[PDB]
């Protein structure tokens, strides 16, 4: 599981609740969540790609309508270890 | 609601002329229960057991709004053995 | 409002017709309290604790604010143990 | 007692709150549910006239904004003994 | 008792109801119910001509305004013995 | 069985018919007809409430087309001893 | 209005609508005298001495005037001592 | 657990995705699915008052824009045994 | 693999060209095909989520224009073991 | 004979014309008819492409004007055996 | 109890009110209050889920005309272990 | 002195106006002063309920025309010992 997934939303109760649709809807781990300031908060997650599609797709449609919403979804497939020296083993 | 069984009936010439034509009955839940007086809404005969609503409910359900009653009679029940 | 505990459903067949088809239930707030009778508004089956209301809120709470009712069950308690 | 009580329901939520409703509105007892097809359900009652009929009442008006609705309704205070030969003994 | 009447309804509840009506009006004997599929319920019933007429009538009148009311309802004086091959003996 | 029950037609032939509706479909017990004069034809019967609610209801429902139609229909719980002494006792 | 303390919570979930969100509480005048349940309109914790409004005031006083209530708690009682 | 949870939709696919919303969400026990007939399909889970009604809200919400929707959502805090006489008890 | 896919259709020609379409899109294995009701046909396959979400994908846009067209397409990745226990394990 | 051919029309006058249609066109073998539910009735056929085209053809034009019409008519040149495990082998 | 509630406030009068509130309607243990940042506040408890679902209704209610008022309002019935090693065990 | 009262402005000159304002109009005693981050800054007293309110009004209209206004200014009677866990005993 090498593949990576990203959401953010703004206030903390729309980022609890996608993690928690992530994790129940696909295999995937999580590995970091943080406050970007000003009322950001990203939460990110590990896995193969298709459980971390299917995450990210559940995770994103899970926090629409709850608080001010979501700002971003993102999947990566692979990723350099320039910036993998750059993400959270664990939160 | 509460349950009362009646004893008589009761008459009194001189009323408020807001009480129109309807009868009163005396009602007590149990012999030697004090006794109170009731609006007969549907008719029944002494010994019965019966249906007693009291509230600002009892004007609408003995004629109509402004009805000046505080205690109506609304059914009989078909078996209590009480 | 009062936590009263039910006993047994009551049928009287001549009621007055604003009463519409709501059932009625026995209530007390304890075996060997004085029984009453409330307007069932949820549905609850002996031995039940529930919470009535009696007031002219009532009224309002089982129907519309003209329904003859002077004591109405409003919720039953997830857990009273009394 | 020896007499019947019916509610028709599109659908199965209506129908099993109906028989509910009924069950717990006066003393009668429940024996018989049925799909007829195409969506309905059907729920028979047996019991004294004046039970049933509170309780066929009760039933009608728990189910009117459930689900689909309700489709009829009916009381019968007495029971040819051929018609009683095509009623359910047991639910 | 050799002649033929049938009440075709959709639902049950008429159906109960017109079979009840048909055996309390005339002498006729009930020898079947059925589901057509789709929410048809049929009801036959045998006897005599002037019975079977006097209950259909009755039985058709019965279940007009019950439920969603009736779709047919048939006399037949004689039947042929091939058609006899299909017809319900008992309930 | 010592409630009452009353049927009011113009005519005689609604009056038998809705004699026989009352019988038909509860258990309730004929105790009089008779003629008020000018037209007017009087049925009672008598049973307990409940019977007597379904007899009076379906009788009333089978004799509105029927002839001139009906007059009135009534249903009474209980009945003082002094108007019972006025009753026919039977027909 | 009457003197009461507070002992506990009172939770139930299936409720009619239009109760809204208002908690309940559950109220004695003293140690040992019949429970009631009333519509907590401030909020208040266990021990403390309250003043209880019930009438067809208490729906005006918790929300609007369709509110169905009977009782209502009003304010804290700054010092009682009783 | 002896409370009661409904839903009803049109179709299976709806009905297998409510169903696991159901069980995710809340700690309730599946113990029925069935056809009712004509593309009805209900669900049934058992459990506490609080349980059942997280599980009913998220079924309910996650099963409106997959398919043909659904058609009722129900919840009963306590239920007559004549009507639990009726009920599947595995599925 | 655990993971689900389901499509329903409207009638069974495009039940089947969805069927056969997933079948040769992707490595899943076929475990369930029924008949809903009213119509309705529902196919069920299993296998990993990279592998359903590309069969799925492609049954669902083969049997489109197929006859009566489809009705649902939906994919699961994770599956709870209580709704494991209402779900087909051959074909 | 491996190539499939199906024609699915609502009735089963249609059906049966149809099935006759393509078995005297064609050299095509009928392994299977059935009732999906609601009205739906599916004919299919087994042979080489070349005979399952004309079949196919001749069944679809010899079933537009006789009842309600035909709903589908699909040609598949080669199946998987996934899906040949749910087609029946004879009638 | 393992359930979660949470509100979010803009300010932190208002998260102070909804906090009291919250423990103050039902039997619900305070975990976590935390600053998001840009002026965000969130206040989490745990407990039964009938408890949390009364309390954070209350909650909501207190503080909605305190301040600049509410944001978000949620709850968690079952909450998946990955999301718990991010969630505070003590205020 | 168990009563609490807030006052929340947006920055920190209204901030420490109001604290001295309310200080020197009743027998209140400062508890805390914080940030609540994006400009936001609380302050905080403890007194009896009759002097936490003249203070508290004192306050709230002692920082209305000077910066940027107030935002909140609330008083509560009587805390819970589970919110006390998370209020600043001294600044």
């Amino acid at each position: 599981g090498i593949a990576l997934g990203m959401i953010e939303t703004r206030g903390l109760v729309p980022a609890i609740e996608a993690a928690d649709a992530m994790t129940k809807a696909a295999e995937v781990r999580l590995v970091g969540r943080q406050f970007v300031g000003g009322g950001y908060v990203t939460v990110l997650v590990r896995g193969e790609t298709g459980a971390v599609n299917a995450a990210v797709r559940a995770g994103a449609d899970a926090c629409e309508r709850v608080g001010d919403g979501l700002v971003a979804a993102h999947i990566i497939a692979r990723v350099h270890s320039e910036v993998e020296n750059i993400l959270p083993k664990a939160p | 609601m509460k349950i009362m069984q009646v004893e008589k009936t009761l008459v009194s010439t001189n009323r408020i002329a807001d009480m129109g034509h309807k009868p009163l009955l005396v009602v007590w839940e149990k012999p030697g229960a004090p006794r109170q007086v009731a609006v007969d809404a549907i008719g029944c005969i002494p010994g019965d057991w019966v249906l007693c609503v009291g509230s600002s409910a009892a004007r609408e359900a003995a004629g109509s709004k402004s009805y000046p009653s505080d205690l109506t009679i609304i059914g009989i029940i078909d078996q209590w053995n009480g």
